[PDB]
């Protein structure tokens, strides 16, 4: 399945894309509402202090050496996360309805890969503090909701995902 | 006040956004914006701090403290009293005409209840700050009659879309164990002493994707499997399991009657985590878990709990009291034919529900070497009003299987009227 | 006059609506000048050491009494002042001309009544500060202009006003 | 350089917005903003300091804290250094050409003055740091020819729209005394000792709406009455006097002039609090003030002073100097015609101003058990060339109500000429 | 050439004008890179700390002498850097090309000037750090861009030079 | 691996803007922005710190202090690693479609180079945080099948244009001299002992414009002049050379070989400061600096180092190695012919180059009583190929002028080939 990969035997430091968002954790910084052609804003600051990251680690790989191994190779996010950095998003809602609009942080997704016969045998996770992203919906207190745009059961990207290696040496 | 179901345990509820106060007091104030101009209300967040609202039925146990560390299991909420996110709404008015612009503080109200046989105990309301609210309209007119208004009645209104967002926890009084290894076709679990003084969880993974039986060896008590909601496609090592301490859990299938003589047919992928909760066992007998692989067509029962009927060596109504499931989903019952078996001896029987509506599926069950396999017999569109009977050959194995359709009661009943 | 009122007798704590200016206070904050077309800005933060109440208290009814009768039925100000909010006005100046607008803090208006037969007796008055409020007037340096644009000698809710009670109890 | 028709005492002129120094001293910046690009310069207060610029011709009384003090009476100015306010301009070049964006800081000149007898004695210049100015237009060529110019003179030029709003603020040095009781139709009130020291305020209430005729037992001295600005609808009892501490006061009507015998008609609402100032009583009998509520047509006096005329037993001209009302306002006067009354009986008059201009109603006085009442004789529109005479019985007595239409002097000349 | 001016003897302090850029110092904050139709946005804050004055004083005048006699004629530049000031530019990037712009400082040009027969003997000379600006230019990684866009060599005004006196006493 | 056409010494080199590091190690973030909506990315300055990247081939002398020093000298940067300039992007997207935005922190690059003779001997890249890049594109699709891509290599890559400004600055480790008296029509300076132990820079301007030789009084050893890049119309004295500290200074003319006997004939204007970088003389006996102010044509040799050719008495080739200047740029040489001077008496001549390209003129140098003046003989448009000989007189004087088109060597070659 997912763990077929065309890569010679060894551990692998792989950026997985950016546009990562996480189970469950959808409306946990609140939604908005606006009607009649009002401009609704939403925005954030990732500083350091929130933007915490979600290590996942597996015998062979424990959080220092997926950080170091990621740091190492792609962007250093400890570094980066002393300054502060900010997103919106910003929609106009309906002229006679109403608009919703929630917002939720994105990550990049970074794993460390044990391959034994082009298979992945063991499997580390990393999520660093991205960005944000927004859903909307149009509504009226009577319209009844699809609950997929409420919640996402499983780890996914909005964004296309990728599959960028680098054979971890010693 | 509607049907809720789930078996005995913790949920968090999220009942929706845009939740505020009567009277305005969560108003943050109004704008008059006159025409070709623009106006404008924002929260900065020059202050982190927000203030969540709360209230319980029980202030002991279900504490604010402890409402909080459930909403965290439940969605993972990091942040209750603070916020870096900042709302803010704008809107210019129209050459022709003044606009009013109002903006209120909103909330996202959270339910954590305790759910015990069809009923809650215990219930408490968490209410998270929210992003807002804002309301535009033409400006009133200064001049407009001032009308005499008793203030409405204390509480709070929902502004937001309809939302209804169940999601189980894992009840934190009670252990959870772990069988680390990934489980191959067979396996056989010990249950700990620590049973006979309160259920556990077992947390589990399979080698391999596929339907699975999954009992106790004497079919009691009842099993109840959950799956790790998030839990698929993270943390891997095909030699161990990687625990995430995943608390929210997503409701498979399973009953918490005590005398339902039972065991479980589910599909189970193995990229994901599972749970299941076996209930106190008050005994100092060692109980044990077992696991069985099945290949064939008995992937048919799709998730369901198989009870397996008692008494049948009589005539008349056998009924049979269970939790229902939800619409949409199934329960099963196993039923051997009292007599012994000589293809041509057979009875008749009826089968019919009482409480809940739904379709209904009767197999044969058949052995091979190749393990089980049913035969479908026949199908019923109609169970609550079902007459039309059915001769089972005597000392032979049936499943019948029921689609909850319509869920009018907490419990669905069901019976194996048997004509002769 | 303003003091006859359909309601049984006793005591009331009334909200009198959003949206009120206060007497010759129209000019406190320093007005605003532009022209060609340039858009104009103006705005502020009603921060809790700026945003002060006014009391207007009577012999029955004293600040303390006033304020937690208020904050009991209607929204709780002293809460609500520790967490700074923000609100801007703009304005597009026309094209050959020049354009001017001031800014003011606007009021929640909050009374609390005595009725005797179907008439106010007594009467105290709280101003909580709620947001603000532009006025802007086109002009050249020869133009005269209206006094009434520049002062405001009498209270007054520039929305509608409001009449919501609550008999108050012991 | 212009006439000021009010009584002595303390004034707050707000003389507007955009007020900025010479020689670009509060300039700001100027942006180049070339085509098809967006240029904007802001005021963000991340320090809320502001520099508030001060000026007076003396020192020692009219210093800047006594000054900020008046200001605050007035318009209740609360922040005199600091300021949240945030203000920003921004603009948008056109395609085909670049635009010149320059930005001042700007001042409110607020100016405070002591009024004595139609004079400045004192006088501060307040100039209140404002929301700025912006400039826009074709950027100049980076070629023009420069050109030698001398620095324009020291001082301060107007930039916005032309204001001049007066308002009068109670003699902080004049004490205030207070009415407690709403006053019924009728009532006296002695005045204190402390009159013989300086001058007082009295503050007060009526309890019903109407005119009210107000004086000293002996038309002496002179009164003044006041509003106080924005006083209505605010705290209020109907048996007590709510005060607000409201210093800024509206002059109704009342003269200085030490001789000018009279009385005032005034009209008054229960809504509102008004101060009456008493002049300083250099004597040790004590003074009353009399209030009482008139019924009838004397509201046609509404709101003015009746100047009571002496010396009328005399042939020729008969000169009274009063401080001029302001276009618009009345100012009347009281004749008692000299010998007995017996109807047929009468003399010749001749009504004439002498520096302002005005409209002319003469009234016959009369009596009645439903108070006072007025006959309307003639009316006159010119008074400052008046030459119609006019018979008046003797014993009889007849009021002249002013209307003043051209301020060309701080006093108006009233000439009761008697030609027989 | 630059030193003759139609003006009595004696020492004057001048305005030179607003919008003088410094030599070589076009890119000292950094540049800017945007596409296909995006809205890049570059701004800053004068703060104290950042904004210096260059002073290039002479025999006859000192620093000292200089600053005194420009704060007491025009605006004092001293004070009003206490109060940070904002400005920024912003412009839309072409639909298939890219946009790159870059700011810099802006000043006022004052001159202490010792004239003699009608001709400049002495020339003391201060930079008051005023606002910015912004340079930009559309390309593609191939194009070649004249290096005038990127370098100034000899301080010079965006705007028209101005020539504003007053002579000095004493 | 390109020529350099500059004398030995310090350059840094601005080599553009749009700088980042390869595999999104400068990736601030991704939006997703969906139709309809709008998305923006910010770098607020919350905090000032900024992250600048460095790299030197010397850590010792070449060293991250050492090296922003240098960037100070050539462009006066004030910050470093501080930045209070804000940088953001926003971007709406169509009704239509998704888009994609991708924010990058960037860096402009800065080379520092110590050149010696042709070479890089040392060299340091600074790179200095910059206002980020940002790329918009269609939303990719979230079903878009993933391709492995192994990582790309470490390092940089330019986004920005194209830009490659060059800027010298003084060798801070060789003393500056200056001549405080702006010099007249003619001036000698005595070089100090200090010379015995390292080059050094003279300091001076004149004060007549106009065009200038300069040279020691042997013609030994050569000298090189630059222009302090910003110096013209700041302070000035007429009497004093006001000194602006500029260290960054533009290469007019000069050369750095030994044994080039030469003088140089310059272009000077009186507002602007010079530097004359005079090499270290390892004698006791002192040198001097001669300043002439030539009136006449031999201005046309406009900015150039002139050349005096050794050994011309014998027959063939006489080469001449010497650093080549810039296209567009001159090198000049000056010819006495062997031979006593009697009009008629000649000598056959060929005149060509080796390494690069360029346009000839030959000018026949004369006395006047008003200075020197030049006299066109002839002109090449082809120096690299030229067979034309010439004819000149013995004992006379010649100047070639070339005017080089074409630089392929660091160094030009110059041939007078001496035909008889
Ligand atoms: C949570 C839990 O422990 N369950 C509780 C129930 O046990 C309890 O009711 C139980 O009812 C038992 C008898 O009920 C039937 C039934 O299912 O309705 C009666 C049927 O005739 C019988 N079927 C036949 C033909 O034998 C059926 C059957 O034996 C069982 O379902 C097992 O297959 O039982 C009995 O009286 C128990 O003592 C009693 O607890 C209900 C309340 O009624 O609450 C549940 O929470
Ligand atoms: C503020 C104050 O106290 N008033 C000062 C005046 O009192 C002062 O002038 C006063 O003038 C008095 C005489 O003036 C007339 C007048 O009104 O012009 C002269 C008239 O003939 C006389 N009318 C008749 C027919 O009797 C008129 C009248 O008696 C009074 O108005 C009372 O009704 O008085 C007198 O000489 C005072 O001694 C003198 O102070 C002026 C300056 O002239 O300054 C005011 O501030
Ligand atoms: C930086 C420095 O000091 N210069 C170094 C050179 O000196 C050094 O090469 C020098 O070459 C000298 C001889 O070269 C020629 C030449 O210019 O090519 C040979 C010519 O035939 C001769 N011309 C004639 C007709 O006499 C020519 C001429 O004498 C000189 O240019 C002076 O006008 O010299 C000599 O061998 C030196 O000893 C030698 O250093 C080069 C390396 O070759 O490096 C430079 O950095």
């Amino acid at each position: 399945s997912i763990n077929n990969v065309n890569l010679a035997d060894g551990n692998y430091v792989v950026n997985r894309g950016d546009g990562w968002i996480l189970s469950r954790q959808n409306q946990n910084l609140g939604g908005n509402i606006s009607n009649n052609g009002c401009t609704a804003i939403v925005g954030d600051l990732r500083i350091r202090e929130t933007a915490t990251p979600y290590y996942y680690p597996t015998a062979s790989f424990n959080e220092e050496y997926i950080k170091n191994n990621v740091q190492n190779v792609f962007a250093n996010f400890t570094e980066a996360s002393e300054i502060p950095i900010g997103f919106e998003f910003s929609k106009t809602a309906p002229s006679n309805k109403s608009l919703y609009m929630y917002l939720q942080y994105t990550y990049i997704r970074y794993e460390i890969i044990k391959v034994l016969q082009n298979t992945v045998t063991e499997r580390a996770v990393l999520y660093v503090p991205s960005l944000g992203y927004v859903k909307s919906i149009e509504f009226n207190s009577e319209e009844q909701i699809d609950k997929n745009f409420y919640f996402t059961s499983q780890d996914k990207c909005i964004l296309n995902e990728k599959f960028i290696y680098k054979k971890i040496d010693d | 006040q509607t049907i809720l179901p789930y078996p005995n345990g913790l949920y968090v509820i999220n009942k929706g956004d845009g939740y505020m106060r009567t009277n305005d007091k969560d108003l943050i104030g109004t704008l008059l914006i006159e025409s070709s101009t623009s106006g404008s209300i924002i929260q900065p967040r020059l202050r982190n701090t927000t203030r969540p609202l709360f209230n319980t039925s029980n202030p002991t146990i279900f504490s604010q403290e402890y409402t909080e560390a459930r909403l965290n299991d439940a969605f993972n909420i990091q942040l209750f009293n603070t916020s870096t996110t900042l709302f803010k709404f704008v809107e210019e008015a129209p050459t022709n005409k003044n606009i009013s612009m109002k903006v209120y503080n909103t909330y996202e109200k959270y339910e954590l209840i305790n759910y015990q046989n069809g009923n809650i105990d215990d219930k408490a309301e968490y209410y998270l700050p929210s992003l807002g609210k804002c309301e535009v309209s033409d400006a009133p007119s200064p001049q407009a009659p001032v009308v005499e208004t008793p203030v409405d009645q204390d509480g709070f209104i929902q502004t937001g879309p309809n939302e209804n967002i169940i999601v189980g926890v894992i009840n934190p009084s009670e252990n959870i164990e772990e069988i680390s290894t990934p489980i191959p076709d067979d396996y056989t679990y010990n249950i700990p002493t620590s049973i006979q003084n309160n259920a556990c969880y077992v947390l589990f993974k399979v080698n391999t994707t596929g339907v699975y039986k999954i009992t106790t060896k004497n079919n009691l008590p009842p099993l109840i499997i959950y799956e790790a909601i998030g839990s698929s496609n993270r943390n891997m090592n095909s030699n161990n399991l990687s625990n995430d301490n995943i608390k929210a859990i997503k409701y498979i299938t399973g009953l918490n009657r005590s005398d339902a003589k039972s065991y479980l047919i589910v599909s189970l992928f193995k990229d994901k985590n599972y749970y299941i909760r076996i209930p106190q066992i008050s005994s100092s007998t060692t109980s044990q878990l077992i696991f069985k692989r099945e290949l064939g067509n008995i992937s048919d029962l799709a998730d369901s709990t198989v009870n397996i009927l008692d008494n049948l060596n009589t005539s008349g109504t056998h009924y049979y009291t269970r939790q229902s499931p939800d619409v949409g989903n199934y329960i099963s019952y196993q039923l051997t034919i009292p007599g012994d078996f000589n293809n041509i001896a057979s009875s008749i029987f009826s089968f019919r529900t009482r409480n809940n509506q739904g379709i209904g599926t009767l197999y044969r069950l058949t052995e091979s070497i190749n393990g089980y396999n049913l035969i479908t017999i026949n199908n019923y569109s109609d169970l609550l009003n079902n007459v039309e009977p059915i001769s089972l050959l005597n000392g032979a194995t049936y499943i019948f299987r029921v689609k909850v359709t319509e869920l009018n009661n907490y419990n669905i009943i069901f019976d194996a009227y048997r004509n002769s």
